[PDB]
């Protein structure tokens, strides 16, 4: 009860802290700086300093798929669905689908009156990858959202729950991380999610305590790649006595 | 430094880390209550 | 020696000597050519 | 027919001497 | 790619912020940049500017007056 | 596709899981068994018989 309110007021104070001082972090008193900041580096420039994308990939990146060229794969798949007529059920046919292994809980939803639809996926849309999607905050909602909390995503005929990661939308090679979704400009939320070919609409919903869904952000799917990289910045302080 | 510094100045140090999102994927979404005013 | 305390056990052979010379205040000092290709 | 593989199927110093004089 | 004649033209968007409101396969209304056929005094090769996207205007979208359907 | 008539056959009633028959008009393109079927509330599956 009150511990959720205290954590929410801590979220509000973090918004005040991270906006005036952008990414400033105090020096740890007891922990050695070489241990806490071991996997860190400094760059001379913020726009033109090179960075290896293949460097230091954790165990999570071994569970997802990769594309040698996403643009050519998207063009190849879209060409063969417009040109080739695969031998199957044609449009306008009243067909019936025998689907293999579904729970019975699908059926009682239909008996209650909830509409049930289905759609055949394209090739390589069932596999896992990293989604990049552009969002913009609804003016009608004012509650701030943090970087790594659970949110409900409606992304191209699909609904799923995941925690995003907000980064600045910039034409540069690397994007600075944004901790809180500012309600004036477009940001990018990166989600471990199934592959969905663009264009596809993106809606974000925050689950209220009383079961309500409040619309937060709207936009589209930008690209499907894990090569996009997010950089978190740290400012240390020192006094020239 | 390249030049003279004022006594009230405070230098700052720039560090960068490449971060990654987490695996919190859940394909199930709970059913809403009907939406109303706040 | 200015940094730490040196524990020295006084043998009977150190009678005429001082105490400062058994705690040394300094550390010893401990101190690839171009060939043209074209 | 494609399968439901969203995840990859493949898995000599004395006792009283200080460290300075050592 | 224009409808009535099928020709391809390269059009300019007022800023990089206004590109958030445009996705592929969208219907956009396109005007000229301003000098009766000659290019911009700054950037060569582009002769046209985008006025509306999805039957709503870029000025009302950028100023938060309207929302566009997709 | 939109489900017009839905009926179920359980492979095992204690397992609560079985074959589902959904009938509706094909809408977008040519629907084929060689790609998966996604129900919007229940994830990916496989059809077997059309």
């Amino acid at each position: 009860d009150e511990e959720a309110e205290a954590k929410m007021l801590e979220k509000y104070k973090q918004e005040r802290l991270e906006e005036m001082f952008p990414d400033e972090v105090d020096t740890p008193r007891d922990v050695a700086a070489r241990i806490r900041f071991q996997k860190y580096r400094g760059l001379k420039s913020f726009r033109t300093s090179p960075w290896d994308p293949k460097e230091n990939l954790p165990q999570d990146y071994a569970r997802i798929f990769q594309f040698q060229n996403f643009t050519n794969t998207r063009k190849s798949i879209f060409k063969e669905v417009e040109e080739k007529e695969v031998e199957g059920a044609e449009v306008g046919w009243y067909v019936t689908l025998h689907v293999s292994e579904v729970p019975v809980s699908v059926v009682e939803c239909f008996r209650q009156g909830t509409p049930l639809i289905a759609f055949s996926l394209l090739p390589h849309e069932q596999k896992m990858s990293v989604l990049n999607m552009v969002v913009r905050r609804d003016p009608g909602n004012t509650e701030p959202v943090k970087a790594k909390e659970e949110l409900i995503f409606h992304c191209g005929f699909r609904r799923f729950r995941a925690s995003p990661l907000f980064s600045q939308h910039t034409a540069a090679d690397k994007h600075k991380l944004q901790r809180f979704l500012t309600a004036d400009m477009a940001l990018v939320a990166t989600v471990y999610a199934p592959i969905t070919f663009p264009p596809a609409s993106v809606l974000l919903f925050k689950q209220k305590s009383n079961g309500m869904h409040s619309l937060i952000a709207t936009g589209h799917l930008m690209s499907v790649d894990p090569d996009r990289m997010v950089i978190k910045r740290v400012v240390l302080s020192g006094h020239p006595f | 430094f390249d030049g003279k510094l004022k006594s009230q100045d405070t230098v700052l140090m720039n560090l960068y880390k490449r971060v990654f999102p987490k695996w919190t994927y859940d394909p199930y979404v709970p059913e809403p209550v009907p939406w109303l005013k706040s | 020696n200015g940094k730490t305390f040196n524990q020295v056990e006084i043998k009977p052979e150190m009678i005429g000597h001082y105490l400062g010379e058994f705690s040394i205040t300094y550390k010893p000092v401990k101190h690839s050519r171009f060939i043209p290709l074209k | 027919e494609s399968l439901q593989a969203e995840v990859i199927p493949d898995p000599k110093v004395p006792k009283g001497t200080s460290s300075y004089q050592a | 790619q224009l409808i009535k004649n099928g020709k391809k033209i390269t059009a300019f968007v007022p800023n990089d912020g206004c590109l958030n409101f445009i996705e592929e396969n969208d219907e956009v209304l396109v005007a000229g940049f301003g000098r009766k056929g000659h290019a911009v005094g700054d950037i060569p090769g582009v002769r046209f500017k985008v006025v509306k996207v999805a039957n709503v205007s870029l000025l009302a979208l950028y100023k938060g007056k309207k929302e566009r359907p997709r | 596709l939109f489900a017009h008539a839905v009926d179920f056959v359980p492979s095992e009633e204690n397992n609560l899981v079985g074959t589902l028959k959904i009938s509706g008009y094909v809408r977008g393109q040519t629907l084929n068994v060689n790609r998966l079927l996604h129900i919007v509330g229940y994830g990916d599956f496989q059809m077997k018989q059309i």
